């Protein structure tokens, strides 16, 4: 009949896996925690935008981002559980990359944070990959026809963040002036950073 | 494994519950939720009992219809689970009677899953390259939207990784292999029903041929 099958209240189900296997002394103290605060205060966009800013005023690391994202990412000590291999793509005038997992969730955690849900839901995953400019449009964001969409599918260990163009009137910003502007979003490849009128 | 979680092209979703730059909340929605991922990796690192391609693979065994209805967070709750029964470390009996209720689990494997191929190709930036017109019942890091298909490589990893046919089953036999970044026109995906330009998916060594 196509029904649910019976389950216990989702938060009983996951305590009792907690309690199963702390009980059992196979979970050290404050391990789960350590991961929640990892998880909450250290993954974080706010470390791709400052990746973003670097590479923007900075040609030397620009190139080395894009040509060995890993080496350019761990400068700054950002490597981490999912962003251990790092690969940055270029947004150019005729190019928009955007990322995806189409297979479940796979993000560059440590550079962009853990996914949001709606990077993880069955709409993202089935459709960007066939329509992405119908995607991104219903998103709030516009490519225009002459520019090539580019989706990278997250199948295997590469980590990927998007590059996007620096928008022009912010000539002349600081690196914290552009850091403000790079977005999730812009990371993850759905939205152009934005300039304040 | 051809399962429902291999959604890229699924035609008939709405759409995506998002904006740019909408707030999306904190991290955690709900006081479980950092649960599964913290017990994955006590899993993986601490008791050394699976590996991460095991908890892919036990996700896309969840029955589909259940898979279809359940949150993102309690999926991995669902296959963390999963795995600690099939490894022998907790029961479903105590995870239900802690759970003070049903806790049903994802599906037995249907393979035992198969070896890193033995005859692959090195292949260089820009060559032509298909995807194996093959089928595999384990786990798969292959997208079938890709099977077949002709690309161009665009990056050869300069790592190595298990083959995930055969880590996803714990088998003794994944050896390692580079990954390849292969650009496929949207028009070799989707032919004439798509809007997009080109696709890069990450394949394995292990996935492919030359092409011709
Ligand atoms: C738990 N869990 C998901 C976390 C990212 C890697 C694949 C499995
Ligand atoms: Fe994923
Ligand atoms: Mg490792
Ligand atoms: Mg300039
Ligand atoms: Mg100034
Ligand atoms: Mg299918």
């Amino acid at each position: 009949e196509n029904a649910a099958p019976a389950q216990a209240p989702v938060s009983d189900r996951a305590w009792a896996l907690f309690r199963a296997l702390d009980g059992k002394g196979l979970v050290p103290d404050g391990y789960v925690e350590g991961w929640k605060k990892t998880f909450e205060e250290d993954f974080s966009p706010r470390r791709g935008a400052e990746l973003v800013a670097r590479a923007w005023t900075d040609p030397e690391f620009r190139q080395l981002l894009l040509t060995d994202g890993t080496a350019a990412v761990a400068q700054y000590g950002y490597l981490g559980p999912q962003g251990e291999y790092i690969v940055a793509v270029e947004d150019t005038p005729t190019l928009k990359n955007v990322i995806v997992c189409s297979l479940c969730s796979c993000t560059a955690w440590p550079i962009l944070g853990l996914p949001p849900t709606w990077y993880k839901s069955f709409e993202y995953r089935a459709r960007v990959v066939r329509e992405p400019r119908k995607v991104l449009s219903e998103m709030g964001t516009e490519i225009a026809s002459d520019i090539e969409i580019r989706v990278y599918d997250t199948t295997a260990e590469t980590r990927y963040m998007v590059l996007p163009q620096r928008p022009a009137g912010t000539e002349g910003w600081s690196q914290e002036q552009l850091q403000e502007i790079v977005t999730k979003d812009c990371l993850i490849g759905v939205a152009i950073p934005q300039v304040p009128t | 494994m051809d399962g429902v979680h291999d959604l890229a092209g699924v035609q008939g979703f709405g759409k995506v519950p998002h904006t740019v730059n909408a707030d999306i909340g904190p991290t955690f929605h709900a006081e479980w939720e950092h649960l599964p991922y913290s017990l994955m990796f006590a899993g993986v690192a601490e008791l050394g009992a699976f590996s991460v391609d095991e908890v892919r693979y036990v996700v896309e065994r969840m029955e589909p219809r259940h898979y279809m209805m359940t949150p993102y967070y309690e999926r991995y709750v669902i296959g963390v689970a999963t795995l600690m029964v099939e490894k022998g470390i907790l029961t479903q009996d105590e995870l239900e009677s802690l759970a003070g209720g049903p806790f049903p689990l994802s599906r037995p494997s249907e393979s035992e899953g198969r070896p890193a191929p033995v005859e692959t190709t090195t292949f260089e930036v820009g060559q032509r390259v298909r995807v194996r017109d093959e089928y595999v019942p384990g786990h798969i890091r292959m997208p079938a939207y890709c099977r077949g298909r002709v690309g161009t490589i665009s990056h050869r990893t300069t790592e190595k990784w298990p083959f995930p046919d055969a880590i996803g089953h714990g088998r003794n036999d994944a050896g390692e292999e580079p990954t390849y970044h292969v650009k496929f026109a949207a028009e070799e995906l989707f032919g004439s029903d798509t809007d997009g330009g080109s696709v890069v998916v990450d394949l394995f060594e292990g996935y492919l041929e030359p092409a011709a």
